[PDB]
């Protein structure tokens, strides 16, 4: 699709025109942060648990940034589930609940900043274009909040007022749009199983699986927010993700080294 | 049950970006019609982007920028259209308001004055969905997301044509275009050809909570916006799928 | 002489965070009573934090964070409570306003609408006083600092109990609790047991410039907020120490 | 003019008093960023042209910052001319059009940021006091938007509603007030001619010329916005400027090295 | 033709910074006169800097700072004067508004209340023109740029003297000062001695689009501001050069 | 106080409950910026005096940051005292005057930024979490404004409308809450005396003294704002302060080296 044709379509047709969409699909592909890794630190999985879980990970992050460029996003957790309960009981729409959840993830990002400030790692807005910190060996990492910016414009789920796109989606789409090389979800479980390990005893561990295979197993909404699976299949840059247990000391570091800890979920 | 209606007395109007691109020939009659509507409704007026957003796509795509980068760049053009329109109505007490004020303080501002203007683009920004290199959540989608979240009385889309046809009335196959007085969001979502409204609009309509119908009318004909705000059929009606209780 | 009264026609109401924690059972009757009060007063409604602030203290203290770090983290929960409450009253023209708007533009916003909602926590943030690991300047203190600085007509504190007792009516020694219809800030400051209001509130009352009394009433009983705003004795009256001129 | 006399005048007289003006003119002169160079990247000249023009310059900037401290401002261009047409046709004042133009120059600055982020060069507000990036060898350059902050307070031209102070003035005054050492305008022409090279065939190139000489030749509004010529004659720090062709690979780098490419316009 | 008039019903008043420097002796009579004017006009009140800006010039010049650095530092003093004045009128519904709100939302805010206060300094900041070490675009210039851009009904400058004289009435040559009831901006621009208004004011008047005259009156005499707003000649009239159509 | 008991009290009791306060007092203690020193530069003492006092200190700061991490706060001074006079004469409350004072301290911080920009030292908001500049040898220092954020929520004094917590309190509490190691007040006097050296001839210098001793000598409101003395006795991290004369060249540097110049005021 020559550019003269693309520009001719961009000015004559509606953006819904299939020929314009096809012409735009042939455009070049630029990666903004090709050497960075996005990491989500779980709210209830990790941060809500206190020093026992947060301090070891702070140490891992401080040592890991010597060899790996990191964008560290935060989850929400207990306080967010309490806000959803209050608002949902009042009949408030999903867009209002979405605004309430951002406040929790922002709190958690601040608390990590208090602990990481003496190491030169800041809490920032606009992590994807935080050019200075991500180019200094003294820093080489930043912290951001995990919720997306949709706020009152949040698309409601098919049923219920709980915002369907939360911290898993917020961190993933950041990695996708800035063309990062790796996406790591840090939870409190070793990874995906056949049954819920919390509520099932005879569960079998799954080291690797595709989105299509997860849905067939009835695992579309298990260790990840299920809308992320669809975002994953439509992604241009991040075509797989990795879920690891943050309560195991060194698990994060070993994942950044290429070790196959946890579960890998592939788009195809 | 459904969520409550936050602002049940609100009427939302979305002005197409390519209507503004026509200049004073189209804006002045539009401004005169809106002036006369101020005493009749509590209006939130939202503006689209237009041709200037196609130019930034042309440049951005040539630079290889991702869809997450192009989304907010196009939004700026819709905001600038809102500043132009609001300026023409300043003598009547209308001004432009930012996305945070719309989301959290629309109630106070419509108590202070009769109407306000804002950008129809939603704040998806660098968290836009991947897939298409063209940002999917555009002005039509942003306006309906707000109108339905607020539980408004309706949403009216103002275009440069009479409504939705079976083909592009200004394109190569304009000879086969047939006007559609009424249609459903599901029926439209199953057709392949182009449309005058975002295809993402039909998706959010499938999950709509309150708004039952959206009418697309021609802003180049004085009086149709006024008639549509009273429920008169003067364009294309889109049934979202919501039923009463 | 004293400083002038900036907004002598203002009435300030502080809603306890743990009242909001009770959910729709308590918020809906409260919202109905506030709706009926809108035509009668010029209201600034301020919300407290609640149980969610105890959880961030639990986490923050376990991480060893100083009191300057925990103060603003708890404030966020009071702001979120204000957004919830304001949302329920949006149809009546009420919205949430930020601390800068309260400090510098309250006059315009109460000319635009009848009432507004804000966070009761003051902006002490990382400049909070040291000593206790629990931030001392909390919601009760922030609301009185504003009300007295503005020279408002009064401040009413809405609690989940009838007033101040001689002991915690929901604690281990609840058998000895005796209700106090009226008391002075100095008398309270000299007792040791717990209270339903910040101990910092009693300090700022000792230096108060205008407000002579603050009444603590039970928001779980419809009608007491309305009666307290007219000076009716339906709770515990706290005498600040200010006398007339 | 002793300071005791200056302070006596500053407290007794109106700021319009000639003796106070004269006393203030004798004050010391401090340069905030004496070692920096301000560069304007043209909107239509360069950025509107796409990858063919932008990518080579991005490469030049990345290599040049190893030896030169740079503040890179952006022009507006095609989209701004469309906004001026819409607003002007409605009869809106110059102050309103000025606000519309800033949006275009801001867009262009963002797009350059997307491309320069992986090199450690940020897009910033307050480029003149961006102390950290301008003191790091890993960075040593920033990007800013070219329009000035006048907005609705824009001084109208003698005739018409087109704002007379645009991106040429915005970038120049930044260089002037922060005492930078060099100002380079990057256009799509080799420099100044006797006639317009686009619309005239027998035009002769002018390597060097003064403001007074330009006006006598009827060239006051040619390759630069004509109000800049007057700002140039009143400048305290930047007493000359240089216009170069950005579509020639290496032209920018050679100008930073002191080579006499393009045209030099002197205040006197 | 000229640009349209955005806010043709607006009246703009500029309060001299050195009037505020006189303290309560001058501010209280001024505040009383403005209170009585609120029901009569739609007022935008802008304040100047005053003596505090001369002190920052004294320090800044001694540090060798450029004119681009001193411009915004002086602006802060005008903003602080606006906060003081607005505070005295808060009971009547007036508050201070920021430069972005003035530029883009003045229509809504004057629909919410009768008057608002702002800083007369324009946002030239570090992009101030070079030449003089004293920032040229000061309070008088900023107020006229706004008033003319909006197409307001007029601009009145409130000073601590009766008007413009042939010399400084409080300076060394005060014996030769002759009062000027009426003058033109061009005539003033060709004289050399000092003046009570910025010399940049005369330049922007030469390119004015709507305002035909600006009157300078003594705010230390109660009633002259009121009379000037009705077109009564009680000070010095400055003809800008604009003629009708 | 076990954590299970603390969390049980945090959820069952009022924050005023003495047992909850006692349980929280046993929590761990984290220092955010343990290696930094907070310095106040006086408004009238120094900045109002011009180049004679400011330039030498700028030079001291530039050289000192090679070996010491610094957070530099600014006082208000003459212009603030003029605003207090105007507002106080109108009967405006302390909260309004507090807002006016912040504007002055902010101005002074800006002017120092103009002078320090070429040295890589920025003026910042949020100095306590300015992680990047405080981890770079090229920077290692920042400037901030000295007034606290209370604004209209300022607690009035027992008598009068003058805000009792000003720049001495603002800078001190920043050092306290971020666990800095040292607090230095830079005034225009050598330190504390028995009588006011400005207004008394037979004054005797005091090199070291406690808060309790100062009050007994009637010196509670002498060289420091007297509310700071009480904040000092309640401090967790900064248990002493040092007041030095900024008009003596090298005094600041020698204080950072541990030399006993000036007066040391101890909490106990
Ligand atoms: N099936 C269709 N029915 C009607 N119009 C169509 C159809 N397909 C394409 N079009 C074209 O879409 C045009 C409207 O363009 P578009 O919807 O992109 O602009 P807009 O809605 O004003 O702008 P924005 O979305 O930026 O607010 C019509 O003028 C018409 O040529
Ligand atoms: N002396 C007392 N008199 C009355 N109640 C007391 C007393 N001592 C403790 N309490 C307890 O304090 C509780 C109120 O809790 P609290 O004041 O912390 O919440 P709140 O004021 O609603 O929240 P916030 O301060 O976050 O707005 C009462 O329900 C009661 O159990
Ligand atoms: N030709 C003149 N006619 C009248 N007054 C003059 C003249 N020349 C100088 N002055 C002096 O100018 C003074 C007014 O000062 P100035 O205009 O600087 O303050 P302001 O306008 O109140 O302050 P700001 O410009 O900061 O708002 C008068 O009091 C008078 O002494
Ligand atoms: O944007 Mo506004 O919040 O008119 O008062
Ligand atoms: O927050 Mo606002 O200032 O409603 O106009
Ligand atoms: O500053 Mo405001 O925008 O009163 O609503
Ligand atoms: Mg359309
Ligand atoms: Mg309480
Ligand atoms: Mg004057």
């Amino acid at each position: 699709n020559s550019t003269a044709e693309l520009e001719e379509l961009l000015m004559q047709r509606s953006l819904t025109d299939p020929q314009l969409q096809a012409a735009a699909a042939a455009a070049a592909d630029f990666r903004i942060l090709p050497d960075a890794t996005v990491i989500k630190i779980g709210g209830q999985s990790v941060i809500d648990r206190g020093r026992a879980a947060v301090y070891p990970l702070v140490d891992e992050i401080v040592a890991a940034r010597k060899n790996h460029k990191l964008l560290i996003g935060t989850g929400a957790g207990t306080r967010a589930r309490h806000l959803y309960s209050i608002a949902a009981g009042l009949g408030l729409p999903a867009g209002v609940l979405a605004q309430l959840g951002s406040s929790v993830a922002d709190q958690n990002a601040a608390m990590l900043g208090q602990l990481l400030a003496k190491h030169g790692i800041p809490v920032v807005g606009g992590a994807g274009l935080s050019a200075v910190p991500l180019s200094l060996a003294e820093v080489n990492a930043v912290v951001f909040s995990g919720m997306p910016p949709y706020k009152l414009w949040m698309r409601p789920a098919a049923e219920g007022v709980i915002p369907p796109y939360r911290t898993d989606a917020g961190c993933f789409l950041l990695a996708e749009q800035f063309g990062c090389k790796q996406m790591i979800f840090v939870k409190d479980e070793d990874g995906l199983y056949t049954a819920n390990p919390k509520t099932s005893k005879d569960a079998t561990f799954i080291p690797r699986i595709s989105v299509d295979e997860m849905k067939a197993k009835g695992l579309h909404d298990s260790i990840l927010e299920f809308p992320v699976l669809d975002l994953l299949q439509s992604a241009q840059h991040v075509r797989e993700v990795q879920v690891v247990n943050g309560l195991v000391p060194g698990n994060l570091t070993r994942a950044l080294a290429g070790e196959h800890v946890g579960t890998i979920i592939t788009a195809s | 049950k459904r969520p409550i209606r936050l602002l049940p007395w609100l009427q939302v109007v979305k002005i197409g970006g390519r209507v503004m691109d026509r200049g004073a020939d189209a804006i002045l009659p539009l401004v005169e019609e809106l002036r006369k509507l101020l005493p009749e409704h509590r209006l939130l007026i939202l503006t689209g982007a237009g041709v200037r957003a196609r130019h930034v796509f042309s440049v951005g795509l040539d630079l290889g920028l991702p869809v997450g980068s192009l989304a907010p760049l196009a939004a700026s053009e819709a905001g600038q259209n809102g500043h132009i329109l609001a300026a023409m109505l300043a003598s009547e007490g209308v001004s432009y308001v930012e996305h945070p004020t719309v989301a959290d303080q629309l109630a106070i501002h419509l108590s202070a004055t009769r109407a306000v203007v804002g950008s129809a683009f939603p704040p998806y920004h660098h968290h836009e969905f991947p897939g298409s290199r063209i940002p999917p959540h555009r002005a039509d989608t942003g306006a309906f997301l707000l109108a339905d979240a607020f539980g408004a009385a309706g949403l009216t889309i103002v275009e440069n044509v009479d409504g939705i046809y079976t083909a592009d009335p200004n394109g190569p196959d304009r000879g086969q275009a047939r006007f559609l007085p009424e249609t459903s969001a599901t029926d439209l979502a199953k057709s392949e050809g182009p449309l005058p409204v975002d295809r993402a609009l039909l998706d959010v309509m499938a999950t709509a909570r309150h708004i039952e119908r959206v009418q697309v009318v021609n802003g180049l004909v004085p009086g149709r916006l006024t008639a549509a705000l009273r429920g008169e059929h003067v364009g294309t009606l889109i049934r979202t799928g919501v039923r009463p209780a």
